[PDB]
């Protein structure tokens, strides 16, 4: 039973590796994509005056 | 011939009623406090160019004489330009007279035309074991360095230039754009110490010029920094047929410099929030580093990766040009493994049987691999017991444990704080040396025999004076004498033996000032132009 | 290269050259398309030509959309 | 207080005195660095004069960048 929960857990932090990969691809993409919709805000709100 | 009419920031308008200079051509402001050169960014009309500043531009009026200097901006170039430091505009900052200049070359150029580049993609050796095999670098190619503090950076730096000097022949100039002026200081009196730069009569041996743009210039001036060295670059590719080796120390600094520029000159930001030209930007600089017919531009470039996010836009438009990584680990250099190069991290795209052929190109896979099969067997090791698994998982384990001994190197500018001399490897020697471990011709040879040598000839020498060793230990015995009163005395012996030093309780700070008598009254000037109180009344 | 025309607007070109060299090359391939043979063209990194059109966009100050691309 | 000189500008303080301060404050600090003596400036809330400057800077029309920030 320990040896097979230890084989077993090992395939659970490949997964909760995977996953986080994954995720952090994701947020980094949010990140990315929130500072260029905010920096396009402020210009358009900059150019409705000049 | 031109007057300023605008000041904002670092960006200066200037009107001329004559004809106006070109687009990136100099302009010096007549009458300053410091040399202050613009260069021309646009032309806005009405007789007017914008322009971006090299150095500060505050004390500027409007209507302040500006001079076309009817070209770019200008740098001395040439073999007296080596060991000596250059900021952006060519001046020296590094105190020691003036440049001998061979030539005063415009830093703006266009990229060496397709009838002019070279088709054969070859191998830049470099003398470095890790670096010659695993991620080879192509002559003419641009190559990222992920190193940073505590890695031996500098160390790789500075044996990069002296083993391109020694073996090919080719100067090297560092551009550190955007460096902080502490480490541009310690990377200068670093190559001072270690000879790859020479000061006063023994400055034409120098093999390295330093262009500084500093952290506290200007964005124009980062901006231009990089290439103002790849101009220095260019003249020993162009005129004296070298392969050249070009530093740009964070090319990162390089995009943000100049996305500032962009953001300066009202464009509107691209994507993340870069310049919305940083494509062109940055390929403006990367495509000069190529091989000509003439000589070669070899270029190593610190990648620095924003958010440790390498699909942001500086890095992704950095790596479309990049040749090589070596990625330099933290982890490779506390095993004591120097240079500290990640032997699996580095990529190469010279690494390929078609440009170094089937029998390097095996060799460096089979040497990646084995690392690789240790690698992922180390939460197998840690875990379930370091004999626990079979003999051929062992036979691994000791061929990569000696292979990860292997790629370690002296290196020749740091024997002069280390002692161990320096060794210069070739390339057909360090394929037939580790090609040899691979098969296993050196399986009974210790771990530490392939530790700190040159090639292959050199394990063998280290095993036989670790074995000369076993009988050089009957000569004498261990023991510390008198375990009280060798030489620990009583402890008030030991503070009657510390020397008392000067304090004082009168500070001082009176030595050499001034004192100038400040008015409280505020002091205006009026329109004669003299000084005047405030008018009081409003 | 008997039977290839190669167009490049490398990385130190200007982009409008970059946006129209796509352009160029379905012109040059288009005369085998019309005269009834057969044509094969390769728009490499067409990512890099849309990159080089945002260029011309917010240089020419049009409204940014998504990622930053003109619309 | 014997060693320490205090530059405070607050927050009921213009702006341009608040983007000021660390710079007049690396003034009074520059003496002691210039006059062979050893100095040690804190500028705390250094995030606050960038605030201060951006504030400066948009009023003044110029083009702003990440966050609102200037170039």
């Amino acid at each position: 039973e320990h040896a097979s929960r230890m084989s077993a857990m090992e395939n659970s932090t490949k997964s909760a590796g995977e996953m986080l990969g994954k995720l952090t691809l994701d947020y980094n993409r949010k990140r990315q994509a929130t500072i260029t919709t905010e920096l396009i805000e402020i210009i358009a709100g900059a150019s409705a005056l000049m | 011939a031109g007057y300023v009419s605008q000041v904002i920031g670092p960006v200066v308008d200037v009107r001329f009623d004559g004809e106006l200079p070109s687009i990136l051509s100099s302009l010096e402001v007549e009458g300053h406090s410091v040399r202050l050169v613009l260069e021309v960014a646009q032309h806005m009309g009405d007789n007017t160019v914008r322009c971006i500043a090299m150095d500060s531009t505050d004390g500027l009026v409007r209507g302040q004489k500006v001079v076309d200097t009817g070209s770019p901006i200008k740098v001395p170039v040439g073999r007296g330009t080596l060991g000596r430091i250059m900021n952006v505009i060519g001046e020296p900052v590094d105190e020691q007279g003036p440049i001998d200049a061979a030539d005063i070359w415009s830093i703006h150029r266009e990229a060496p035309e397709f009838t002019e580049q070279s088709t054969e993609q070859e191998i830049l050796v470099t003398g470095i074991k890790v670096v010659d095999l695993l991620a080879p670098y192509q002559r003419g190619g641009k190559i990222g360095l992920f190193g940073g503090a505590g890695v031996g950076k500098t160390v790789l730096i500075m044996e990069l230039i002296n083993n391109v000097a020694k073996a090919h022949g080719g100067f090297s100039v560092f551009a550190g754009v955007g460096e902080r002026t502490r480490e541009g200081n310690d990377l200068y009196r670093e190559m001072i110490e270690s000879g790859v730069i020479k000061l006063g009569a023994e400055r034409g041996n120098s093999k390295c010029t330093l262009v500084y743009g500093q952290m506290n210039e200007p964005p124009g001036a980062r901006a231009r920094v990089a290439l103002t060295g790849l101009t220095v670059a260019e003249y020993f590719r162009d005129i004296e047929g070298q392969d050249v080796l070009l530093f740009v120390d964070n090319i990162f600094r390089f995009t943000q410099a100049n996305s500032e520029v962009s953001a300066l000159l009202g464009r509107i930001p691209s994507a993340v929030g870069y310049q919305p030209t940083l494509a062109t930007d940055l390929g403006g600089l990367q495509e000069r580093i190529t091989t000509t017919t003439k000589g070669s531009i070899t270029s190593v470039q610190a990648v620095y990766v924003p958010a440790d996010d390498l699909t942001d836009p500086a890095p992704a438009t950095t790596f479309a040009h990049l040749d090589a990584t070596t990625v330099l680990s933290r982890s490779i250099a506390e095993l004591g493994i120097y240079p500290a190069v990640d032997p699996l991290d580095s990529t190469s795209r010279m690494l390929n049987p078609n440009v170094i052929g089937a029998e390097h190109y095996n060799v460096a896979r089979g040497v990646q691999k084995v690392l690789q099969d240790y690698k992922n067997l180390q939460d197998i090791i840690a875990i379930l017991g370091m004999d626990e698994l079979s003999e051929e998982d062992k036979l691994t384990v000791a061929r990569a444990r000696k292979i990860q001994r292997f790629l370690s190197q002296p290196f020749q500018v740091a024997e002069v704080f280390t002692g161990t001399p320096g060794k210069y490897v070739d390339l057909a020697d360090t394929i037939s040396g580790f090609q040899g471990v691979l098969t296993g011709k050196y399986d009974d040879l210790p771990e530490m025999a392939f530790y700190m040598v040159g090639d292959i000839k050199e394990v063998k020498e280290k095993a036989d004076k670790m074995a000369k060793d076993i009988a050089s230990r009957k000569e004498a015995d261990n023991k510390k004498v008198s375990e009280e009163l060798k030489d620990i005395p009583s402890l008030d012996k030991l503070v009657s033996e510390i020397k008392e030093v000067v304090i004082e309780e009168d500070d001082g700070l009176e030595e050499d000032f001034k004192a100038e008598a400040l008015s409280s009254e505020t002091v205006v000037l009026n329109e004669e132009g003299k000084s005047v109180p405030l008018p009081k009344k409003n | 290269m008997r039977y290839t025309i190669m167009v490049s607007a490398t990385a130190s070109d200007a982009a409008p050259l970059q946006f129209l060299a796509p352009y160029s090359g379905c012109a040059m391939a288009e005369y085998f398309r019309d005269t009834g043979k057969h044509g094969l063209i390769i728009y490499d990194d067409l990512s890099k030509q849309s990159v080089a059109y945002r260029q011309m966009s917010l240089l020419l100050r049009r409204p940014p959309g998504r990622e930053a691309f003109p619309g």
